[PDB]
């Protein structure tokens, strides 16, 4: 799973057979570490118009 | 026999978490309220059933009378059949073209000819308690889903969780079940007499491509599902993506009568050319 | 099509095959198609589920009945060449009319939405021309227009008129519409009910409105105080104070009733006005779809953004939807033609979104012009135009 | 066709003509009143006198030319149909 | 009604949904115009004989 | 070879729907005017000039 963003400690309970998390409209919202099995939240780093 | 399968057989299809959302998926499911074949686990041993597209195998038993399965294109050693055998200690999964008897042996732990195994696997075992299984084999992998539930088929809703994804790429076309029994005789061939065993039963159903509307709860588990093509009200729900539809008229779909015959029409005759004037010549 | 009386009433359903006759599909034939599952009744009612060609359907209460519409009761008024009917009493009523004024301002980032900061994709998108300049210009024009609509409607009065402290206006009770100093937001109770009754990236941003909710509420309070204390005058020039009962006598004369009729029934008129204002709030709360227009604008905007964001997952014929895989598992010569498809598809989606927004913005502008006209003519004066 | 349709209208022609006849009968027998509330009947000559005052001409002008006014109205209504039919 | 073509159209997204939604909005709107124009009167008044 | 037909026919249908939206807006404007004329000229008497 490739992407960019800030990783933050999660508060959602992934069921044990799941590896990805999704919000509405297919936005990949979370991922579990393949090493420590911790849930991580993904947020795209800040951007905007000037 | 026959018996309608209630709202059962639905499973988690993609191992992606979703919370408090409705999702529509087109995959091989067991249509709701469809009839499923019913067999008993007493004696005869069991005939072969084709592996069209996927099997939903349910069993309510309390003596481990059914212990494994066999898949493959044939029971002879002419092709790399598959073997899956549970036991009190572990699972043995094998792909070795092992020749089977005219009928599968009644457990005296194995009965088969030589093997040239290519894949092997072992792991913890799969064990009034209603065991449900879905077997699928499409993309070069053979996949198993399963669920064990408290308690005939109950009306309660419950989804199956992904158990194993095997990489074996054998072309599976037929399948059978394997039985066992305490202090039972074993021979390569037997009549319909069988051997005594505990009271038990198992159902079989065939999967088909359907579009299902799945409901995920706040904890990421499926709690309800709608068969999108069961009746008109269900199809209306799938188009509005909502379990509660308000008063009104909704345009759900279109119908079109299919053609009943095919015809080809060419130019009446088929005028030839000189072949009967090159082969029957008097003098060459 | 499916005819349904509601999931919460019952699961029965009737089916309408539109362009067909049942000879080649209870059964019923209609000019709209063949109707199955509903029985035809000879009685005519005010219809609620429209089928077509004058036919409707409804829940019997225990079955679904189809019937022809009734256009109301027949009243044969007694005409005669020497008879006249004259009214001996009156009743003053209050009617609520709702009008949408504006929509959410949106801004879009071309390159981000198209290919999420990928060098190989930008190098190829640069060849497509100036499509984003056009798109960005169109959306910015829409945004400034939304601000102008709010301005034209509400910012008509120049001075913020304050309400006197002694709130006695000759028996009339304006508490339901005047602002409440208790709540911090300073909105009247009807305004509070309205705010509570209606409720609700990848380079897409929502810009805030220029006038906050507070400043618009302040303008509304200005118009109310002005009209209660000064009548018509504040819209024509300097606000001239006039007692409220005389203001209402002026208006009665405006509709052709002599003013003594108002001075002898001041008590009765005040009572009727107070009762109507009291029933207004209950009516707004009990009606399930009284605020259909405002709720609908909000839902359309949200759904538009949802579809625009969701369509990034579609493949459009390419072997995969994510750019990384395309650039990983294929050589550049084939990745070029595999990336052309994704670019073209995402560009077409964005173009469609912008056109839909242009049409909806024109519609909302027409509605806002109507709202401004109504402000000027009905609030700041008295209109003789019928209905 | 190839997938297209022309769904039919909810109000048939007959019901629209019925609505129109309702409006005409109302306006002929009750004037403005039927649009503001309960329909109150009023003789047609007095209703037209009301309207004359509405345009700033005193109503006696109507009562003294009722015959002429009616003749002019009838002739105009008669020429309307011929005009609509002859115009291409 | 070609199987191979529907399998290919399914990848394009929700364009068809959008189109169907737009036309349905137009149809209900046409019905509403007639209602607002003509159905102003509440009672069907009959003409005297 | 089927991509071309698909995209072309989809674009044609898209054009048709857009033209219909614009015309429907125009007719709606006309219908609002007709309703106004009904209310103001038939159900009453208007002093509005011409
Ligand atoms: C299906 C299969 O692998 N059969 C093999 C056969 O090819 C081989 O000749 C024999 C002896 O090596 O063992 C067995
Ligand atoms: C990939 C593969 O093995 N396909 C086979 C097919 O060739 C055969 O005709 C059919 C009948 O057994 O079974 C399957
Ligand atoms: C709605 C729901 O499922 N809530 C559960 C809650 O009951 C439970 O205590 C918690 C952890 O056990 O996980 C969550
Ligand atoms: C018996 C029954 O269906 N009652 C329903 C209730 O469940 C629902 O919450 C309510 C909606 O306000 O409508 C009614
Ligand atoms: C209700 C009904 O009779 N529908 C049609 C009728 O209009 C038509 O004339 C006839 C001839 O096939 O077929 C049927
Ligand atoms: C189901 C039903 O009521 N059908 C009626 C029928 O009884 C009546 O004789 C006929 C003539 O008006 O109209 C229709
Ligand atoms: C005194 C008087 O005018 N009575 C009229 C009569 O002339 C007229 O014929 C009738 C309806 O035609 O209504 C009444
Ligand atoms: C005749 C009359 O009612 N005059 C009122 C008086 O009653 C009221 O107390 C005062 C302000 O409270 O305003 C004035
Ligand atoms: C002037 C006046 O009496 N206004 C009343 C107020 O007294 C009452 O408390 C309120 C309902 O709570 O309705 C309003």
């Amino acid at each position: 799973l490739t992407g960019t963003g800030v990783l933050t400690e999660s508060n959602k309970k992934f069921l044990p057979f799941q590896q990805f998390g999704r919000d509405i409209a297919d936005t990949t919202d979370a991922v579990r570490d393949p090493q420590t099995l911790e849930i991580l939240d993904i947020t795209p780093c800040s951007f905007g118009g000037v | 026999a026959y018996t309608n399968s209630f709202t059962r057989g639905v499973y988690y299809p993609d191992k992606v978490f979703r919370s408090s959302v409705l999702h529509s998926t087109q995959d091989l499911f067991l249509p709701f309220f469809s009839n499923v074949t019913w067999f008993h686990a007493i004696h005869v041993d069991n005939p072969v059933l084709p592996f069209n597209d996927g099997v939903y195998f349910a069993s309510t038993e309390k003596s481990n009378i059914i212990r494994g399965w066999i898949f493959g294109t044939t029971l002879d050693s002419k092709t790399q059949s598959l073997l899956i055998v549970n036991n009190a200690t572990n699972v043995v999964i094998k792909v070795c073209e092992f020749q089977f008897c005219n009928d599968p042996f009644l457990d005296f732990r194995v009965y088969s000819s030589a093997n040239n195994c290519t894949f092997e696997y072992v792991s913890q075992p799969f064990l009034k308690n209603l065991r449900e299984f879905v077997f699928k084999n499409i993309d070069g992998y053979f996949k198993i889903y399963s669920k064990h539930t408290p308690i005939d088929l109950p009306q309660g809703f419950s989804a199956l969780e992904p158990l194993v994804d095997l990489p074996i790429g054998i072309n599976i076309t037929r399948f059978q079940t394997l039985l066992a029994l305490h202090r039972s005789y074993l021979t390569p061939g037997d009549s319909s007499s069988g051997w005594t065993a505990g009271a038990a039963a198992y159902y079989v159903g065939y999967l088909q491509p359907r579009t299902f509307l799945l409901k995920y709860n706040e904890n990421g588990t499926i709690t309800d599902a709608v068969d999108c093509a069961l009746d008109p009200l269900s199809e209306t729900k799938c188009t509005l993506k909502s379990f509660t539809v308000e008063k009104g008229i909704y345009q759900t779909s279109n119908f079109r009568v299919q053609p009943t015959e095919s015809i080809v029409r060419f130019p009446n005759i088929t005028n030839l050319c000189p072949f009967d004037e090159v082969f029957n010549a008097t003098r060459f | 099509s499916v005819i349904t009386p509601g999931t919460n009433t019952s699961n029965q359903v009737a089916v309408l095959y539109q362009g067909v006759n049942c000879t080649e599909v209870n059964v019923f034939q209609t000019r709209a198609g063949c109707l199955i599952g509903a029985e035809y009744v000879n009685s005519s009612y005010e219809c609620d589920i429209p089928i077509g060609a004058g036919i409707c359907a409804s829940y019997q209460t225990q079955s679904i009945i189809a019937y022809t519409m009734s256009l109301g009761a027949e009243n044969s008024v007694a005409y005669s060449n020497n008879s006249i009917a004259i009214p001996t009493n009156f009743t003053i009523s209050v009617t609520t009319e709702i009008l949408p004024v504006s929509m959410t301002k949106t801004s879009v980032d071309c390159t981000m939405y198209i290919c999420g900061d990928s060098t190989e994709c930008s190098n190829l998108l640069l060849q497509y021309g100036s499509f984003c300049t056009q798109l960005k210009r169109a959306l910015t024009g829409i945004a400034v227009e939304q601000d102008k609509n709010t301005q034209e409607v509400f910012a008509q009065v120049k001075q913020i008129y304050k309400t006197p402290p002694i709130k006695y206006f000759g028996g009339f009770n304006f508490s339901q519409i005047l602002p409440d100093p208790s709540k911090p937001s300073k909105r009247s109770p009807i305004e509070d009910l309205l705010f509570n009754k209606v409720t609700l990236f990848n380079g897409l941003t929502v810009l805030p409105p220029l006038l906050t909710d507070e400043m618009i509420a302040q303008y509304t309070s200005a118009l109310l105080a002005g009209t209660i204390t000064s009548g018509w005058t504040f819209g024509a020039g300097p606000a001239l104070q006039i007692p409220f009962p005389m203001q209402m006598a002026y208006r009665f004369n405006g509709i052709g009733v002599t003013q003594n009729v108002l001075y002898e029934n001041q008590k009765l008129i005040a009572n009727q006005f107070n009762s109507a204002i009291g029933k207004i709030q209950d009516s707004l709360s009990s009606t399930p779809s009284a605020l259909g227009k405002l709720q609908d604008v909000v839902n359309h905007n949200a759904q538009a953004l949802n579809t625009l964001v969701k369509q990034l997952s579609s493949k459009f014929g390419a072997i995969s939807s994510v750019l990384n895989d395309i650039l990983s598992r294929l050589d550049p010569p084939e990745a070029e033609v595999q990336i052309d498809r994704l670019i073209t598809g995402r560009l077409q989606s964005l173009q469609t979104y912008v056109t839909q927004q242009l049409i909806r913005a024109a519609e909302i502008r027409a509605s806002a012009n109507l709202a401004a006209t109504k402000m000027s003519e009905c609030v700041l004066g008295q209109s003789k135009r019928v209905d």
